């Protein structure tokens, strides 16, 4: 992880169980989408989505 | 006019950013557009162009190679694929990648500017007897 | 010893200091790009992870 242009910190970080963000997941609304395939194939698709961004990013 | 936020972003970068009034875009289902203040719905786009009609008129056009397209209360973001994916394709690359695992073989990065510094670095270090020659401790 | 190669030898030494130091330069070019595009990759990950706990919830 680049912390500035004199320090780089080797991590390693777990993705995939997802980890668990108070931030993304506590807070909900009223509203929800309409899922053309079923919800479940979605959230299957996006979670891969992710974790190639993550290992990308 | 009634427009609303836009937002088609790449895993690589963002590809746009502002309001439109419309957008047009081949959806799984089918021909699928988006007017502004459409009901909330998380969709797959197929592969191919995307008509944008960016306030005041002005149209743009932007090739996708499919995405996910996510409509909600007062925003809709495009999370567009960098290429086009596909369960078939897909295997394809999961292969290549185990093949050239199971086989140390070389291949070649990008930077020059690298290669050949690297290179008469290797050269001007080689055969100097300079430790020797200076008196140093290690 | 023999100051006719321990010149060479220093010629030598010169010139590797000058690589490392074009290195240097180029590798400090490089770098400014480089954070652009971790930048620019911040956005559709950060905005996936909202869809996601939001439809993860159900």
């Amino acid at each position: 992880k680049f912390i500035n242009t004199m320090s780089q910190v080797p991590t390693i970080s777990q993705l995939l169980p997802l980890p668990a963000s108070d931030d993304d997941d506590l807070k909900h609304k009223s509203w929800d989408y309409l899922y053309e395939p079923d919800p479940k194939a979605l959230l299957d698709t996006l979670l891969r989505r992710y974790v190639e961004s993550q290992v990308y990013q | 006019a009634m427009t609303y936020h836009l937002d088609v972003v790449s895993a690589e970068q963002q590809m746009f950013s502002g309001l439109v009034e419309k957008i047009q875009v081949t959806g799984s289902e089918g021909e699928l557009g988006i007017y502004p203040g459409h009901a909330p719905l998380l969709t797959a786009i197929k592969p191919g162009m995307i008509r944008i009609v960016k306030q005041h008129g002005h149209e743009e056009f932007i090739y996708l190679s499919g995405g996910i397209l996510e409509v909600q209360p007062g925003n809709v973001t495009v999370l567009a694929d960098t290429a086009i994916r596909g369960q078939d394709l897909d295997e394809a690359r999961a292969m290549e990648a185990k093949r050239k695992a199971e086989e140390h073989i070389s291949s070649s990065h990008g930077d020059v500017d690298y290669a050949q510094a690297s290179a008469e670095l290797a050269k001007a270090i080689a055969q100097l007897r300079v430790i020797e020659l200076t008196k140093k401790a290690m | 010893a023999g100051a006719k190669e321990i010149r060479s030898k220093i010629a030598s030494v010169q010139n590797t200091q000058k690589i490392t130091k074009a290195m240097e330069m180029v590798a400090a070019s490089k770098m400014r790009k480089s954070q652009d595009r971790m930048a620019a990759s911040r956005p559709y990950a950060e905005t996936m992870r909202k869809v996601i706990g939001h439809l993860a919830h159900g």
